[PDB]
RNA sequence: ACGAGAACACGUAUGCCGAAGUAUAUAAAUC
């Protein structure tokens, strides 16, 4: 049981507006600064992939997806077990960010300025040691199609598209050589 | 020729030898006794009934049915374990016609009542004062079942059977036995006239049943005897306020005959005195009452 | 020697060539049974009588037949009693026993014919009495022998009171229905009152055992007065005597005087509490022997007659002296309850402090001597005093009295539900004698008395047990 | 000459032994198995407070007769028995006639306990009772119930039986007629509580 | 010859076991109600005072004790007889508790469950135990017996003494367990037989 | 003779479920209110103050331990002759956390909610826990007999050993989960039977 | 025989849900503050350490563990007694967080809108959701029983692996999408009973 | 003037001593 970390960075292009208050923007209550519900990013790169891959009507009914999904995503739903292998976690700004912006003094909402960057940091739990290269390659698939997609609610009009950058994959618990992955 | 029937309700102490005896039956010495104590006592005149009562032994009665003592009249095995015989079949007894079945199917039914040993103890010793062992005593007793009991016979005319009405109303109060002070034996009483008792003591024969304990007097002892059979029976016994020491006063030993006796020849009785060295007379009651045939 | 010992002697011993032939001594056994016992006895110096050997050899018919013996000869009176009785190494062993015992211990003497009679019991109180194929033998050649001697000696006392000198042409079955002789019988009351009278539990057997001794005491009495001995004495215990006698004036004499000493003696002893009833029915030779089941008819009027006694028992003299006045006042007897005796510091009267006293001896010393003077009240003023074995030799040497001990030749000394067919009918039929009660008599004698003991030597519930266990012991008796 | 009844009833505080075949077994009758109080057990307990209290009067009234003078008794005690009233409503309510206590001791320097039973008989029951007193002085009659009330007041606060320091025997006294039952003597006006 | 009365109500605290069943605790059968025994009262009372005074283990063996306790509960079996001064009865429950219990409907009876953890195994093994209520009521009565004038005071000491002390302790059961702790309360003193004034007299 | 009281108040840290009646707790029925028994208290005293001390295998067979633990809790079951010396009395809920609990509207009972995971089954099974509530307190009092006037140092030396090793860890049921931690709070040594010092003795 | 105390304090770094009072979140009643059970803590610790070593299909068909989480842990239901070494105690607000949250003028909870979109019609479903402020900290205490004087070193390792995986996870509900992340700090040994030498011991 | 009469089946001791309603189990999994 070895715990492989997967991190990076976000880079914000179009004024986004999430939607996490159900018109302002989700905060904690700690700093009043924007955040983002990890159910955001799980359940969109959840949908484009199911998206991608075949999707039946039936299946459709009944809330039930490939089996890439249902083991990487996981549901554990329909009566067979699916304990989620890819925990993630909510992400905040980069100090390098509020830095620059108090610097310039430029404020977070207009909808989320242009410019930001946010701390994306996923846990991945190895269960299985053959198909860990199987699921990274979906993984970096996903992270493509996210790249290339929309993240938001009612960004049909313009925003809630943006990058990834600058990513390290340590692996923080085990004795697994985790050296030839790689996650643009 | 009235019966008189007593119930009792509660045990009776009536002893032969000791403290330890228990016994069915009285004689008509102790019930003359009980009726005279009673008479000095209620401050009557004794004259009276001194010469001309005559009473009977004490018998037991079961629920319809009375009992007689067995007059000294094959199997010889039998009749010797019987004591009492109904009335019903006195007459029947007395020809030949009772067979041995008959006769122990009445030992089965001869039960009236049980007996039982009651014992105590005595503290009033030096308890009172200190250490000192404790004395346990026994007494006697006999327990009658719901409807069985005692009657008596007593004849005469009819003032002196009114008096005897108020005695016996006056004594059922009193006790009939031992321990009397001590809770035993009371009793209460009525007064019957049975047809087949008045038929037995109304018969006529030869010889001659005893139905009490009677001594002939001198004159007529030699003429008593002539042919007899008899039981003789002494009776002695410690007496009730004579002289100072109760130890010092014991009555005079008496012989007797017994209750089934038969006499060819009747004689009369005597009041005896058993006394010696007291202030006052001492009587046993000694006069025959009898049925002949 | 008188001739009524000559007779009891040559009674006794008459069939003991039977043994002496069952025991296969090749020296003594070849001949008929009564010249075998004649040359066994020829022996010994002191058994040299010589019409006891003539009474021995010829107690059968043919010896008689053949004999022709004298007119006055007890040989016919022993014919004519033995009829009238009638109606394997181990035995070796017992014959050169009695060989030894003959030679050595007993004396011939007069009154040495009570130690005879014990050492005869002692050692014969099993031997087989005959072994009659059509016959069934429950009897011992004890009875045989001893009903013999009371048979002969009756027959004597009759034939000889009445002055006649022809004894063989007398009894040589005419003679056998005459009412020849007597049976007699001693009852006393007042037993269970007597036993009773004690204030704890095994004090009850000191008091039993005074009824038992006064009845032997007055009945061996009986016998000496008459000329007879302990012989004629069928069965005791109980309360009861039976007994037989002769049919004579004199005796009956001699019984109304006996009677009169005992009636006085016992209401002297105790007013009313314990008598003494004698009542005596004649019998004939025929009666006693089984002939027309009268046996039973006896027995019965006997019985008849003692309850007549007992219903009038007294007199008018004796009935006016008893209600005459006496002293009283004085203490009574703390065990015995009565106050016309004496009484001592102790606070006992004389008889019960002896009582006590000698079952305090009895269970230690155990001889008892019957003397002038002494410890325990006994009829015609005479004691019973306790003592022990080596002082019962030396009183021996210049009665006696024991407990179920055969001890012999000391002397004179006497050893101490459906009851009524027993004793009343026993064998009804071939073999309805007075031998057959004797040895029923012996048999629960020994059941009771000797057997009983045995049985408690190991002893609610066990009365109940007891009651069980002697119900069927009773059950495999008949 | 007279005599006089006096009648009531006793009733059963705490629980009452008095064990006479024992000592668990209570006196009974042998027959019907009824529990009962005998005469001599109240005469003697009786007697025994009221000579505590003070002689010639226990003299006259239980009578000695041996001392050298001879005295008669003059108050006859009956026993007692079970009443009619209790027998019925036990029999409805389905209640035992006679209880069973368990006890036990225990060893000093060893506290070892061994136990005990003690047959007792049964609380709230009731017994019906009589004496009787013989008018031999008229000029004293007075005298002698105002002992008898002290006697029955003095076992009113004791009890009787075995084991009573312990805890049983307690009793009371109810409801009281006093007749005069032969003679012509007035005795409408006596009281004994 | 005077007879002292003392009456009182015992009063229940943690819960109590007499249990002299054997687990039930002791019943009268006429009402099926708890009571406590009087001689579970006596002994306790003994032993506890005996412990106070000097208790010699030659008066160990022969369940002898002080002269003052013989004296007050009574010996009568030395070959030097002693009759008792102090009788006590039984005590029953109360018309007011059963009252009170019926109105606000209070069951009469607990029943606790216990359990032991043995050692080496771990392995429990459970059990029931019956027990009177608190705050439960039972009415007790005491008489004793002026035998002579001159010992009423110390007695009555003593008596407070034991009574101190029973309230400092157990009666029935499981006392070091913590079951059965008791109070009295509402006492009194009458001369109920008698001509000895009583007045001064107290047992708290 | 003497005996010697001890006095506190039990403050209760987490919460506690002695469960007696058990999934409830176990109450009084005059009040309708959570106790302590002593029971509890005495056996987990126990069991720590012996495994402290040695405890053998062969010991731990038969409840066979240590010489001070008898003399201070009792066998007297090996033909040794030992009562105990320390009585323990029950817990009642306290009067001033009535009167708090009353006039602020909390109650005196929580009623938790747990859940079971099943092995590679992922099933949650439900449960319900009935835990007194935190912040309590609860009354408590010993008696120590003094049967040796040469041990009553070495005795309360034992004792607070005791008192100070369940500070140290828990009373009650189920805690190695977080239940039963207590605490104890304003204790007093008071001799009440005798004539006995208790200046200088003391329990933390 | 002793016992080592270990404590210190979580930091929860994002959203915590654990909803015990179930969507509220379990509550202490006297304080009206969140609390993380005991329980959870436990459980959590007991199936990351357990996964880690050998989980076989047939033991976890029959619930066999192994060895070295029954030592730390304790079963005892394999007929095996095994009591557990290891207490854990719950967790509560500290003084400092309490006092920052008051100054700051910051609540203790977030409501959180969810939104579900379903395939094949597109109907938004909402929800709300309550969460513990992150950035608060909780204070945790575990007590160690020393039962054999050697394993305290391998037991301590063990407990550091543990405390080490827990630190890489979530704790409580709604893990997989974005809530539980926390860490240890500030923790602190020292032996509270006994003699025992673990100054040398670390825990990170 | 009754084989009678005086006569508490009483007295000392209880309900005992030792014992944990305990031991395992995440209010958890999907947008």
């Amino acid at each position: 049981y070895s715990k492989i970390k997967i991190s990076g960075t976000i880079e914000v292009v179009t004024g986004l507006h999430i939607g996490g208050g159900g018109s302002p923007v989700v905060r904690d209550l700690q700093t009043k600064l924007p955040i983002i519900p990890g159910s955001s990013i799980k359940g969109k790169m959840r949908n484009l992939l199911a998206k991608h891959f075949g999707l039946k009507m039936k299946q459709e009914s009944h809330n039930q997806d490939d089996e890439r999904v249902l083991r990487l995503f996981g549901s554990s739903e329909k009566g067979n077990i699916q304990r989620a292998r890819l925990q993630i976690s909510d992400a905040f700004f980069s100090e390098k960010t509020k830095e620059h912006f108090a610097q310039n003094d430029i404020a977070y909402t207009e909808r989320v300025t242009r410019g930001s960057e946010f701390d994306f940091v996923f846990i991945y739990n190895v269960d299985e040691e053959s198909q860990v290269e199987d699921d990274f390659e979906n993984i970096e698939k996903a992270i493509h199609l996210l790249e290339n997609d929309y993240l938001g609610g009612g960004g049909t009009r313009g925003n809630g598209r943006i990058q990834f950058k600058d990513t390290n994959i340590e692996t923080v618990v085990g004795e697994y050589d985790s050296t030839n992955l790689k996650i643009k | 020729t009235k019966v008189f029937k007593l119930s009792f309700k509660t045990p009776v102490h009536f002893g032969k030898k000791r403290l330890s005896d228990g016994e069915m039956t009285i004689t008509a010495d102790t019930l003359f006794s009980a009726l005279f104590i009673e008479t000095l006592q209620l401050g009557k005149d004794t004259d009276w009934l001194l010469n001309d009562l005559i009473i009977s032994d004490t018998f037991p009665y079961e629920n319809e049915l009375y009992y007689l003592p067995k007059p000294l009249i094959d199997n010889h095995k039998a009749f010797k374990k019987l004591k009492y015989v109904p009335v019903h079949h006195y007459n029947q007894y007395l020809n030949g016609e009772l067979s041995a079945e008959d006769a122990t199917d009445l030992n089965d039914i001869f039960n009236i009542g049980y007996f039982s040993l009651q014992t105590k103890v005595s503290l009033i010793a030096q308890e009172t004062d200190s250490s000192a062992d404790s004395e346990p005593y026994s007494v006697g007793t006999f327990t009658f079942e719901p409807e069985a009991g005692l009657y008596f016979i007593a004849k005469g005319s009819e003032e002196t059977l009114d008096h005897l009405n108020n005695i016996m109303t006056a004594l059922q109060y009193s006790g009939l036995g031992g321990k009397r002070n001590a809770g035993y034996g009371q009793f209460e009483y009525e007064i019957i006239n049975n047809q087949q008792l008045s038929k037995l003591l109304n018969q006529n024969g030869k010889h001659s049943i005893l139905l009490s304990t009677a001594m002939a007097k001198k004159e007529e002892i030699e003429s008593a005897l002539k042919e007899a059979r008899y039981i003789l029976t002494k009776r002695s016994g410690f007496v009730q306020s004579t002289n100072y020491s109760e130890m010092l006063v014991k009555k005079s030993d008496f012989y007797s005959f017994s209750s089934g006796s038969v006499f060819k020849n009747i004689f009369n009785g005597d009041i005896f005195n058993v006394g010696h060295n007291g202030k006052h007379p001492v009587y046993r009651y000694a006069k025959p009452l009898w049925l002949e045939v | 020697m008188n001739k009524k010992n000559i007779l009891m002697y040559g009674s006794l011993l008459h069939d003991i060539g039977k043994i002496i032939y069952r025991s296969g001594d090749h020296t003594f056994s070849r001949g008929t049974h009564s010249k075998l016992g004649h040359q066994f006895l020829s022996q010994f110096s002191e058994f040299k009588d010589n019409e006891v050997l003539d009474n021995v050899a010829y107690h059968h018919y043919k010896e008689l037949a053949k004999a022709n013996l004298d007119n006055d000869n007890t040989a016919y009176i022993t014919y004519i009693a033995d009829n009238i009785a009638s109606g394997s190494g181990n035995y070796t062993t017992l014959m050169k026993d009695m060989s030894h015992d003959l030679e050595h211990k007993l004396s011939i003497k007069e009154g040495t014919f009570p130690s005879l009679l014990q050492w005869t019991e002692s050692l014969w109180q099993y031997v087989p009495s005959s072994t009659n194929k059509n016959q069934l033998i429950d009897i011992s050649l004890y009875d045989h022998s001893r009903i013999t001697c009371a048979i002969a000696s009756c027959i004597f006392d009759y034939l000889n009171e009445n002055n006649i000198h022809n004894y063989k042409d007398e009894l040589f079955k005419s003679f056998y229905q005459k009412e020849a002789f007597l049976l007699l019988s001693m009852d006393m009351s007042g037993i269970q009152d007597f036993i009773y009278n004690i204030s704890a539990l095994k004090s009850l057997r000191s008091r039993s055992f005074y009824l038992e001794l006064m009845l032997e005491v007055i009945v061996d009495q009986l016998l000496e007065r008459l000329e007879l001995a302990r012989a004629n004495l069928l069965y005791t215990g109980g309360g009861h005597a039976y007994l037989l006698v002769s049919n004579t004036d004199k005796v009956k004499k001699k019984i109304t005087q006996f009677n009169n000493e005992l009636k006085k003696w016992f209401m002297s002893e105790f007013t009313t509490d314990l008598s003494l009833s004698m009542a005596f029915e004649k019998c004939s030779g025929d009666d006693l022997m089984n002939t027309s089941g009268n046996y039973r008819t006896i027995w019965r009027n006997v019985s008849s007659k003692l309850s007549d006694i007992k219903a009038h028992k007294y007199s008018a003299e004796d009935i006016l002296k008893l209600n005459h006045f006496h002293s009283y006042g004085d203490r009574e007897c703390k065990e015995c309850l009565r106050s016309d005796i004496d009484i001592n510091d102790d606070g006992l009267c004389s008889i019960c402090e002896g009582i006590i006293n000698i079952s305090n001896d009895l269970r230690d010393k155990s001889f008892f001597v019957l003397s002038e003077t002494g410890k325990l009240k006994m009829p015609f003023n005479k004691f019973i005093s306790v003592i022990d074995y080596e002082e019962a030799e030396m009183l021996v040497q210049n009665r006696i009295y024991s407990k179920n001990k055969p001890y012999i030749g000391i002397g004179i000394s006497t050893n101490l539900d459906n009851l009524g067919a027993t004793f009343i009918s026993g064998i009804p039929e071939k073999y309805n004698s007075i031998s057959r009660t004797a040895t029923l008599s012996r048999q629960l004698s020994l059941f009771f008395k000797y057997e009983l003991n045995h049985l408690l030597e190991n002893y609610w519930d066990d009365i109940i047990e007891a009651s069980i266990y002697i119900n069927d012991k009773f059950k495999e008796f008949t």
